């Protein structure tokens, strides 16, 4: 808000358009997991514990959020494709009845309307760049969805996937929100914002920005496919860091 | 070559900076970057209560000069007036040139001058220094930010894409705080968001308070008795070489440019130009110094162990629980006390905690860049009081043996000074090392 | 023979010019294609702030003395008038066997022509020379375009093929950027599409700050501390035997241009006649004089590791992750550090990446010719910001060492000058080589 | 579009009319290939991220190009020899419903109406010629096909050639159109007409400018046949290069 905590923000800005490596990977990362696991928080408000659906909810509500929609299979950031809360309320039938507030928001926090309950994964766009100017190997986020994990009859994901929020967006509305993060700590120490630019969603990459336009589930149908492909995604981006390496034979012994 | 007293010159060198491995039971990601940073002089011992004793004297000197310089408090009007020797009508700021005042026998209003800026106690008639007086009056040049490419002084030259034309009329918004004094005598800092005019938007002035918070060692200490401690720590002849403690990052900033300021004005040479001044050093810089430059060094000395082959302890931590002279000391020990790590820095990890200028902000490694990184947050005013955060490192006499590690992490405010927070003056040095490793 | 200075001539043969196998984590192409060039003389040391130094202490030093010649600013009307000797009328443009301008010691007139073109900090009080005000203003000759069939004066010229008649009013469009000053004092360059019409639309004049761009130190490098770098890399003494970086393509050619022309200027000899001057290398020829026209040689070393014998490193390139000193050096190291190659070329992958005069298109080694190959590109203002775009090689410290092989282009904007890229001033060599291999 | 850019483009060109070698081969290259891949994105324009189909569509539709048409068998280059829009809409029924723009284009983009996404292969005719002035064997490319590879019930190709795209006309709206190249990568560093230039349309050749103006096909049914066939032709290329070689023995060794 400030001039100074502005100029600091842009000077924290990672600067990637000229970049001889900018690998773009989708990740999904499962909440059962104890590192993720900061996304299972109460619906309601109650003060500051409140997971990301809920304050992501929150700022759509109000409309002082700009936010993009899926596209099932490609992801296009524009513009005139913006998602319309009519389309997010009917995916599940919502009431509308519409607040007197008008300029502060249209339609009421309906207490447990929301599905942050029932959502169990997050899905992740990471864009690995290398740096023009110091050669380091660093992450840039850009867009996340909150995969609709419903539960049917036969326990099939059942994956509606409600939007794309673009990062930057975001970005100014989670840099305050400070939860805790590691439960056998318990302390409000690292905001949100910390917990995504420190890469500590470890998950398994569902597909890469392939020429093909494909995804894992083109592979063989067993989910034992699904993790020695995640695996061998990642140890070839380890490869690529890997392949930097000057310093071998350091032993130094007889 | 200058080679200042009472420095190290530790060389440039690559440093993992963190810790790998994380401690489950503290529950912390324990995220580390490789860095490498260059050579600088690093003093080897915390500064001491004599160097701020220094710096208060000098202030304390000036102080009086000035309020006796005044018409109305004694009117001795040295300065320096126009025709000073061959025709100079010199700006007549401060004369030091002058017979120093002389204590018992002067006039009245020489020593209603003196007396101006001393405090006597009420109840307990002890004459010391005025906290509230004993002001530093400093100006710093914001060079990194005066050479960006958005804050160059020609719009034309703050893009060198053509491809886009640049607009004159260009909305750029600067930032400088420049405490400023009034006639009521309230030191009153403020920030400005003028437009970028001209170079005058890339200096900053700063006027604060610099005797040491004494007060620190109660506050922070609820339910014990330090009535030995924040009376006579500083005060005391004894004390002179224990590290000083209560100083805050404000006051860290104006001690070393103070520092800067008395290295300048001593040993004329003009053949050292723009040679670098002093500076808090970095938390890249402290963690390389501390370290060795080495990744299984996680301690300040090549053993892995706190304890020697004898059993003895090295830095006067909390060895136990409830057991702070384990090691031998109880408060901030003088320095030097404990074997020195062999790069040349007395108590690298122990006595006080070491003020760093990069602002914490729990991202910071995975935020700076590989060479000589740091984060400058030079935040004014209407800020919030988080982002008002520097770090600090080296773990003090109070924190257990996980906070004397150097890879550690730890919150601290800039306004507020602790009893456990010493800092160190770090100068960067142009080496011409020839290398040939 | 005149054999320059500094020059190494590197003899004539073929390369292989890229590299076959291709990087999959990478996932580049690596195309090649085999590639002959002659032989030159190229410096062995990439041109050091020594020597930058000398060409901005020249065109400051002509700079005061048109300043000082002009009547308003001091009228010594020095020059050259009419009468000359024996009845010489002729132009006078500058004098330059004039007593050289006095320090101290002047009359208002001329300190004040001196001033002109300094500039003093309001908040520091530093003089140095001014940015804005330190250009260079050289003519070129587009020889290569100037012989063209297309180009030729005489339209029946244009076209030998017969059985088509010559039009007289063949429409041909012709390119020439002539940076000319205005009387407000902001050069404006401008390009001109006037049809061709006589031998002046083959020349091409060229005004061009020349002063670098310290400012680079801070631009690229975010997050981190360069105070001690930007202020006196070019200003510190003892940073002669550095390569000076901050170098704009623009201010490439007019340093190669300078030493040109400083080198016709002295040594008088007129069996030279139309000896060829200086220029940017190309990079066919860059590669050639790097990789010691062998297909093997992946680096400018005999060997294909980047350690020696005793793991010493060679060139200053980044050796691991975050580890830039670990080869010993963390900045653009002095030149001539390491072992050179048998070549006489010294830091040749290492260092700071190099200009190079071919216009980078990602066709580049599949789009040029087999003898001397280039790609020329002198694109002018109106022109899309991604066709200025010289192409650099090299590898420099911050990169690591898979941009240290010499086979690797990379992109850059001629425009901006980055902390990393240096350049080397090359000339063609006319040398009889009996051969006899 | 500026001067000097038209006289570095001029002085680009590959003047190939007085050359002692024209070898004009035609070569089906497939797309399932990673390396031709880069022409398998969504019709729709969304930004840049395009196929060649989806540009020459647009480009065809504005009547801002020229181009041609097939001849089954033969490729003549007449100016009276124009493809028609019309002839272009009825192969597969395509309705028409004038725009109201007219100037700026008379048919719209029915979104998806195009096949971009069932072309599965690229006809492409390159000349290999040598050069009168530095001897260096190069690559003239002049002509292309987005052969219509329908899926029928027994899977045939089905090919229904559309068009004669030549090289000359499309190379300005192709120049400025800088798609990722590598998937490995994912880089935005090389236009579609470095992609052609530098020679990566790695595939199989087709048929010959023979003098019986015969085709593979006119060989033994079997597809070994095709692969030893197109085997023959690029060794007998290679063999072309090898023959100018001057440099044997060369190892020194005893
Ligand atoms: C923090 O900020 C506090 C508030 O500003 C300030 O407190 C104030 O002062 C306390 C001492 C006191 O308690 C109160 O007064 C209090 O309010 C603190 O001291 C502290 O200040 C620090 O930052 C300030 C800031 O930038 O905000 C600094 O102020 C700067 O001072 C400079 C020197 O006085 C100013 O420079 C010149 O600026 C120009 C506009 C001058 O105005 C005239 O312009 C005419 C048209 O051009 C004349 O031709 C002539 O032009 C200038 O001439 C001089 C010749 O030397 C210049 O070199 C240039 O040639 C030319 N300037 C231009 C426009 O290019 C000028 N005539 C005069 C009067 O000389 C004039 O205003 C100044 O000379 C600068 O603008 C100002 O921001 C402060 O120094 C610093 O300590
Ligand atoms: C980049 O371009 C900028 C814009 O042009 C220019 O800036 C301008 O100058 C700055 C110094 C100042 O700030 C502003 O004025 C600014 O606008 C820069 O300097 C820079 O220029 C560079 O490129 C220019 C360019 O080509 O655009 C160069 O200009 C050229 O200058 C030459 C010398 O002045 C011109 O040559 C002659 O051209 C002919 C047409 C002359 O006109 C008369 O023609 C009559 C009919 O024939 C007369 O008979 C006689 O003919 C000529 O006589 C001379 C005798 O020496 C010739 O040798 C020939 O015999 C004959 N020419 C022909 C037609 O064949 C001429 N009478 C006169 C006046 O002598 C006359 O105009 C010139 O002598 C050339 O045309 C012109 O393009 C610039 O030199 C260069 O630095
Ligand atoms: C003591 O400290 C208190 C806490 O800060 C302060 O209290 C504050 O003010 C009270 C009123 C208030 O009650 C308090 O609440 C609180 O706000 C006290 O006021 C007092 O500090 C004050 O006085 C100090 C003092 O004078 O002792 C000030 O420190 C001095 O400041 C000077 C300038 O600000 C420094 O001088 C430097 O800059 C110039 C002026 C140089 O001095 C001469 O300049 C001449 C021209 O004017 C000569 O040309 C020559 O300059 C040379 O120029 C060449 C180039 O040509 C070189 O580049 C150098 O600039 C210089 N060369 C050298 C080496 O001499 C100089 N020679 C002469 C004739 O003396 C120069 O000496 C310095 O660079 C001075 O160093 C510094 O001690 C303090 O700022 C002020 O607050
Ligand atoms: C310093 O640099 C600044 C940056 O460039 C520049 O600032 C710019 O201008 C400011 C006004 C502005 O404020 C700035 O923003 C910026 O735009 C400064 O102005 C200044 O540069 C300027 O002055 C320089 C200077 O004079 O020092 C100029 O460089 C000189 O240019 C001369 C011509 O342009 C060069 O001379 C060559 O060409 C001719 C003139 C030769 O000189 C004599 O010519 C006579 C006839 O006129 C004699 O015949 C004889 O010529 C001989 O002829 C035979 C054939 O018969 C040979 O072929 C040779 O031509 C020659 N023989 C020899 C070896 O002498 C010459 N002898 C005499 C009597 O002197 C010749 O000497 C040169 O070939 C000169 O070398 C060069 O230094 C700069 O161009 C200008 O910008
Ligand atoms: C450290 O803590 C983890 C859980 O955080 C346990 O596996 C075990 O206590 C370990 O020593
Ligand atoms: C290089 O990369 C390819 C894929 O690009 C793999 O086959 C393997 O990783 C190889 O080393
Ligand atoms: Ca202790
Ligand atoms: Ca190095």
């Amino acid at each position: 808000l400030s001039n100074r905590a502005q100029e600091f923000n842009r000077r924290l800005t990672q600067k990637t358009d000229n970049a001889p490596w900018r690998r773009v990977v989708y990740r999904r990362v499962d909440l059962m997991e104890e590192s993720n696991a900061v996304l299972y928080y109460p619906p309601r408000p109650i003060g500051d514990r409140k997971n990301l659906f809920s304050t992501i909810f929150g700022l759509i509500n109000s409309n002082s959020l700009d936010v993009y929609e899926y596209l099932d299979g490609f992801e296009a950031f524009t513009d005139q494709y913006k998602i319309k809360f009519q389309e997010f309320l009917d995916r599940f039938g919502i009431y509308y009845q519409p607040s007197t507030n008008k300029n502060a928001e249209l339609f009421k926090v309906a207490d447990s309307d929301i599905p942050s309950a029932e959502v169990k994964a997050y899905y992740v766009k990471e864009e690995w760049y290398f740096t023009p100017t110091n050669s380091d190997v660093d992450i840039k986020i850009q867009a996340i969805c909150p995969i609709m994990t419903g539960q049917d009859e036969f326990g099939e994901v059942r994956n509606q996937p409600l939007f794309w929020i673009p990062y930057e967006n975001i970005r100014p509305y989670i840099a305050r929100e400070r939860v805790m993060l590691s439960s056998l700590n318990n302390t409000r120490n690292s905001t949100i914002d910390d917990f995504f630019r420190l890469n500590l969603y470890k998950g398994d990459i569902v597909k890469t920005e392939n020429l093909h336009n494909r995804a894992l589930a083109e592979y063989c149908p067993t989910p034992d496919s699904m993790k020695m492909e995640s695996k061998r995604i990642d140890k070839e981006l380890q490869g690529f860091r890997d392949g930097l390496f000057v310093t071998q034979d350091t032993t130094w012994m007889k | 070559e200058p080679s200042p007293f009472g420095m190290i010159q530790v060389p440039r060198g690559s440093i993992v900076l963190g810790n790998k491995e994380a401690d489950s039971l503290w529950g912390i990601p324990a995220e580390s970057r490789p860095i490498s940073v260059d050579a600088f002089w690093m003093d080897r011992t915390e500064i001491t209560n004599a160097q701020y004793r220094q710096f208060v004297y000098y202030v304390r000197d000036s102080i009086i000069r000035e309020r006796l310089a005044d018409p109305a408090y004694g009117g001795n009007e040295e300065y320096k007036i126009t025709e000073n020797k061959f025709g100079e009508p010199v700006t007549p700021h401060l004369d030091w040139s002058k017979p120093i005042p002389s204590e018992k026998r002067a006039t009245e209003e020489e020593i209603a001058a003196i007396n101006s800026v001393y405090y006597t106690n009420p109840v307990t008639h002890d004459r010391k220094l005025n906290p509230d007086q004993m002001v530093y009056r400093y100006e710093v040049y914001d060079y990194r930010s005066a050479a960006l490419r958005e804050h160059q002084l020609k719009a034309a030259k703050r893009n060198l894409n053509t491809d886009i034309k640049v607009d004159p009329n260009a909305v750029v918004m600067i930032s400088k705080d420049t405490a400023f004094v009034d006639e009521s005598g309230n030191i009153i800092s403020e920030t400005i968001t003028r437009p970028l005019s001209s170079e005058y938007d890339f200096l900053n002035t700063y006027i604060v308070p610099i005797y040491p918070d004494e007060t620190c060692w109660v506050n922070d200490f609820p339910n014990a008795r330090t009535e030995i401690y924040t009376r006579m720590y500083f005060n005391h002849p004894g004390y002179d070489d224990y590290p000083v403690v209560g100083i805050s990052w404000e006051q860290a900033q104006a001690f070393c440019a103070w520092r800067s300021e008395f290295f300048r004005k001593g040993i004329r040479l003009p053949e050292g130009q723009i040679m670098d001044d002093f500076r808090l050093p970095t938390e890249a810089e402290w963690e390389y110094a501390a370290r060795m430059g080495d990744s299984n060094n996680k301690y300040p000395w090549s053993t892995e162990d706190l304890r020697t082959g004898r059993g003895c302890f090295l830095g006067n931590f909390k060895p136990g629980e409830g057991d702070y002279t384990a090691d031998g000391h109880l408060i901030p020990s003088r320095v030097s006390s404990f074997s020195p790590n062999d790069f040349g820095l007395y108590d690298m990890a122990g006595n006080v905690a070491e003020w760093t200028s990069t602002a914490f902000s729990e991202s910071g490694l995975k935020q700076m860049s590989d060479i000589n990184p740091e984060l400058e947050y030079k935040a004014a005013l209407t800020d919030p009081y988080i982002l008002k955060q520097k770090v600090v490192r080296g773990g003090s006499w109070k924190d257990v043996a996980r906070f004397i590690r150097s890879a550690t992490r730890s919150h601290e405010y800039q306004n507020v000074g602790r009893s456990y927070i010493g800092f160190r003056c770090v100068r960067t040095s142009i080496a011409f090392s020839s290398g040939k490793a």
